[PDB]
């Protein structure tokens, strides 16, 4: 082993043996080792098995000395597979008691990280050599996703099955984090509306959210209000994909909503002194925060959307919310022949992006004309025609309904209904809001509730 | 192209483009009132023929049926009252107590109009096409087939060619036969003269030559041209 | 050598034939350059001579010079780089052996794909090699290096879909837009002027990047109204106006425009029964048009959205922008791939028109046809649902206007000579009816000078 150009996976058997021997000799330092290394970081099956058994014994309330460990292994018949009482005694004896197990545990650390990086590079090369029907864009997306996942908290390997111990640790961490910040019933991104928060407990991360309504019902208004509320009530960036409108009109609508100034005055530039003061205050707040990003490109493929979202998260260390308006304008060139397959691919890619970035993704959608021919025009799930996969893959589905749009003499003027058609982890129902189209805004409904 | 080039040409020509001028005449269409009156008359006559059809029915169903009939007539182009009269005659020939479907009534009108023009109906035309497809391989050409009339020849040949070229099924063949009958009836009612095929060359013949004379001719050719190999 | 294929898989993926085809197509056709420019980059070429040729051609295209074989060879000769490329012999070989009548888009995509695959493989090799030889780098440094190397592949785009922008830039753009709108007092016309007072009041002109649909039954003045809007835009603005005519030839449109501008009776012009005053009016109109020269008309039939977009881009490049685009009518546009299903074809056409309008930052006005069942209703004033088979048209249209004339359906109409423009869908404002006066004798639309309720 001259090591003068040798290509060997990074590992150190001496460090593993020292760690195992030290843990055998002194069970009290186990915690100091349990924070620095996991079972998967070990390079051999016997060492992983020994570490797993020691962890099980320690968390079951038992000593992990040589005799107890050997007895526990023998009862499960796994003592022979490890190497035997001879190998266990060699581990106990050869490694001196007077050792610093912290450095050795940090050595059984990042060597595994470098090995995982080499594994990811090998997987990327292998996928490149044998596309198996994948396009270049798909290969680039796969490589970017892998190298992005590996470089985030490095909890374990790139992706694969995980022992229930790690998942339980993650679940307890999630519970503690959600309990450390009292938001009064909001465990996700705040929507800015109390009734909607009661119904949904915020926009949960890794969930696909669909907002649907007939034309002129106010989909873009509601989505932009959600974006503004998320930006004002959070610190993570909020990304907007607007394939239907230029960014300037969206910004004018946002100014009208935030500063509560008439939109026609802003569009025509005819404002009084108080309107200018309100606009100045809104612009000052927006330029103080600086966490809203807008992309008004048209005909975006799901790969481009995912790549841009990944770039934003890479630059700013996370995303708070993603918004798309709307999904019927997206393109899948390879599936341009069949619309149903294109919509299914779009929905699956959006769900995969939501899972990958751990962000809430809200996509807007349109309904069918036949809805206007029914006795009750309030949307239902089946009104998502051509998009059954949308109904199947969506974590949350909300329909917007304004009765004044179809009925001029409607008694419910200014009142919009958000109807929850599907909620994977909660109830369903109707939430009433006040629609101020003058400012292009939705507000909490102050009227009596039954 | 830029407008400047066309304007320069206009200035250079002037009176030449005035000689070209501009096509006249506009588009004129019949009013909806006439179609509504025709539909009302058809509905009244059918209700007279089939009183039990609308029994125990509210006005909404009657209006829906009327709208369906209007749509069917507009799609199929029912304008002249003579077609309506032919359809009513066929319906009075029919023995079904219930009200026929609008498509069936249109088919009755077209069938009666085709029969009036001295042409076989759809079933006879399809049977003739099948007989032709079975028997045409036994003749040198389509003009050698025992045709009854020029209309039969043209209809059968056109249907056979269309069916063989487009891989038509039986129902598609029947629909094409109905369309061909409608077109031929329209041509006949417009006067017109049906051409008498095209024919293809005479047969010639007259070869009274035997084996011995042919051998003598071959030997003479060999002697004259010196074909040593043969 | 001694290698059938054992050493033939060390070679990174590439395609010499596609490169040569692209270069030859560029040499023998300089009109498709942008299509090549949007799909390939100089670094996508595997061989140094091809990269150098593409770079020189890009430089010549940016300098405005032609990129034919002779000009490119001369430009390379002056810089002394002709010898390095491979010589005029190699340039002529590329020009000749590669056909001009070819589809260069497929070859450009082939060149793009191999470069991506090869760069991905090379980056994976570099990452693994760095992993095996840390040279003192920590795990975090190696992970950051790997991430940067991997994401540098999809990057390095010259200028194409700049992507997300910070709120600061968008806010600056919005402030600039507001200032520009206020600096020009047009009595509420914050866009392309239409020449009609009430229409400009309700719509604030024809806003850029909007899809505008004009719908009417046959014989309603739809084409006349569209031509009036085009003429008003051409007279009141200096930017070029492009017209697509899939139904009527350009000569008839020109004659109608002359008749409308000069207010000469169309019957006399169509019959040639003119006089000195008509000649003077026509001459004045033609003088004004020659002073402007800002109108272009294309009368090709069966235009696909790709051809329309390409021609609009070519006109914009030649004359520095567009003021308005007019299409008559959308139903005549053909999508070869979606010819089987009419609804999908209509949706594709509407989406492509919206994308083109957003890209060019110009108002696009497309003409559409309504359903005949409208004639059977008690009220014949069109609604959105009268756009049957075109739900995507209603969904994707920023503005929808229906042209109605009660005189067409009613002979004794009390509003004879009065036309209504009904706003079915106003995306950024209110909806209602605007009354105008229609002169079919002069084939023109004028402001309604009568009382307004
Ligand atoms: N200046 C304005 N004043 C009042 N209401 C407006 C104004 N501009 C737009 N609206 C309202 O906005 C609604 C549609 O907004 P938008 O969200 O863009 O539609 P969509 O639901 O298609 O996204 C319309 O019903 C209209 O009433
Ligand atoms: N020379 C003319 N004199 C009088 N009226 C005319 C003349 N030319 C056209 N019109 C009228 O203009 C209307 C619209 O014509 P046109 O623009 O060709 O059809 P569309 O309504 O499909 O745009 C017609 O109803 C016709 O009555
Ligand atoms: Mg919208
Ligand atoms: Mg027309």
């Amino acid at each position: 082993p001259q090591v003068a150009g040798l290509k060997v996976p990074p590992h150190s058997i001496e460090a593993e043996q020292s760690v195992l021997g030290g843990l055998m000799l002194d069970n009290e330092r186990w915690d100091d080792v349990a924070e620095r290394v996991v079972a998967d970081d070990f390079y051999t099956r016997p060492h992983r098995h020994i570490f797993t058994e020691m962890a099980r014994l320690q968390e079951s309330g038992s000593p992990i000395d040589l005799i107890t460990l050997a007895e526990s292994l023998e009862r499960q018949g796994q003592l022979d597979s490890v190497g035997g009482f001879a190998y266990l005694a060699e581990l106990s004896k050869n490694t001196p008691s007077a050792a610093n197990i912290s450095a050795y545990a940090d050595i059984v650390r990042e060597r595994a990280v470098v090995r995982e990086m080499i594994s990811v590079a090998n997987e990327i090369a292998e996928a490149g050599f044998d596309p198996q029907g994948r396009t270049s864009e798909d290969l680039l997306d796969l490589a970017e996703s892998r190298v992005f996942k590996i470089a985030e908290s490095r909890a374990n390997k790139d992706e694969g099955p995980k022992n229930i111990a790690d998942v339980l640790d993650a679940t307890v961490a999630r519970i503690e984090q959600l309990f450390q910040q009292p938001h009064d019933g909001v465990t996700g991104v705040n929507t800015g509306y109390d009734d909607l928060n009661k119904k949904t407990a915020g926009l949960q991360p890794s969930d696909l959210i669909i907002v649907a309504a007939r034309p002129s019902m106010g989909k873009t208004t509601f989505a932009m209000n959600l974006v503004e509320n998320a930006a004002m009530l959070q610190d993570k960036p909020v990304l907007i994909f607007s394939l239907e409108m230029p960014s300037e009109q969206i910004m004018m609508r946002s100014l009208a909503s935030l500063s509560r100034v008439d939109q026609t005055k802003i569009r025509t530039g005819q404002l009084d002194d108080e309107d200018w003061a309100r606009i100045s205050g809104t612009m000052g707040i927006l330029l103080e925060k600086r966490n809203i990003y807008i992309d008004d490109s048209s005909g975006l493929t799901p790969t481009e959307v995912r790549s841009r979202a990944r770039r934003i998260a890479r630059e700013h260390g996370g995303i708070g919310l993603i918004m798309i308006d709307y999904l019927q304008l997206m393109r899948v060139p390879a599936l341009s022949d069949n619309r149903t397959l294109e919509i299914a691919e779009i929905s699956r890619s959006l769900k995969a992006l939501a899972k990958e970035l751990n962000v809430p993704v809200v996509a807007l959608s349109q309904l069918n004309r036949s809805l206007e021919q029914r006795a009750d025009k309030r949307p239902v799930n089946s009104d998502l025609r051509e998009s059954g996969s949308i109904e199947q893959d969506a974590d949350l589905i909300m329909f917007i309904y304004r009765d004044e749009v179809y009925h001029e003499n409607s008694d419910l003027k200014g009142i919009a209904e958000i109807i929850i058609g599907k909620q994977r982890n909660g109830p369903i129902g109707t939430v009433r809001l006040t629609f101020n189209g003058q400012w292009s805004r939705f507000d909490n409904y102050a009227g009596p509730q039954y | 192209e830029n407008i400047a080039a066309q304007m320069v040409n206009f200035d250079r020509e002037q009176m030449r483009r005035i000689a070209n001028n501009m096509p006249e005449q506009y588009d004129e269409k019949p009013q909806v009132q006439q179609v509504a009156q025709i539909i009302n008359g058809v509905f009244s006559q059918l209700l007279a023929t089939f009183p039990a059809s609308l029994a125990n029915r509210d006005q909404n169903e009657v209006n829906e049926i009327r709208r369906q009939w209007v749509l069917a007539f507009r799609e199929n182009g029912i304008t002249t009252m003579e077609q309506v009269n032919a359809g009513m005659r066929v319906a009075r020939r029919q023995n079904r107590p219930f009200l026929p479907s609008p498509g069936q009534f249109v088919a009755w009108c077209r069938e009666e109009a085709s029969v009036t023009a001295g042409l076989p109906n759809v079933s006879e035309l399809v049977d003739m096409v099948y007989e032709y497809c079975r028997k045409r391989g036994l003749y040198p050409d389509a003009e050698s087939y025992p045709w009854k009339s020029n209309a039969h020849y043209w209809l059968v040949t056109n249907l056979y060619q269309n069916m063989r070229a487009n891989a038509l099924t039986d129902a598609e063949l029947r629909r094409k036969a109905a369309d061909e009958l409608v077109h031929m009836t329209a041509r006949i009612n417009r006067g017109e003269a049906i051409p008498e095929p095209v024919k293809q060359l005479p047969v010639m013949g007259g070869r009274p030559l035997n084996r011995a004379q042919a051998l003598a001719k071959i030997a003479e050719i060999k002697a004259k041209f010196g074909l040593k190999g043969a």
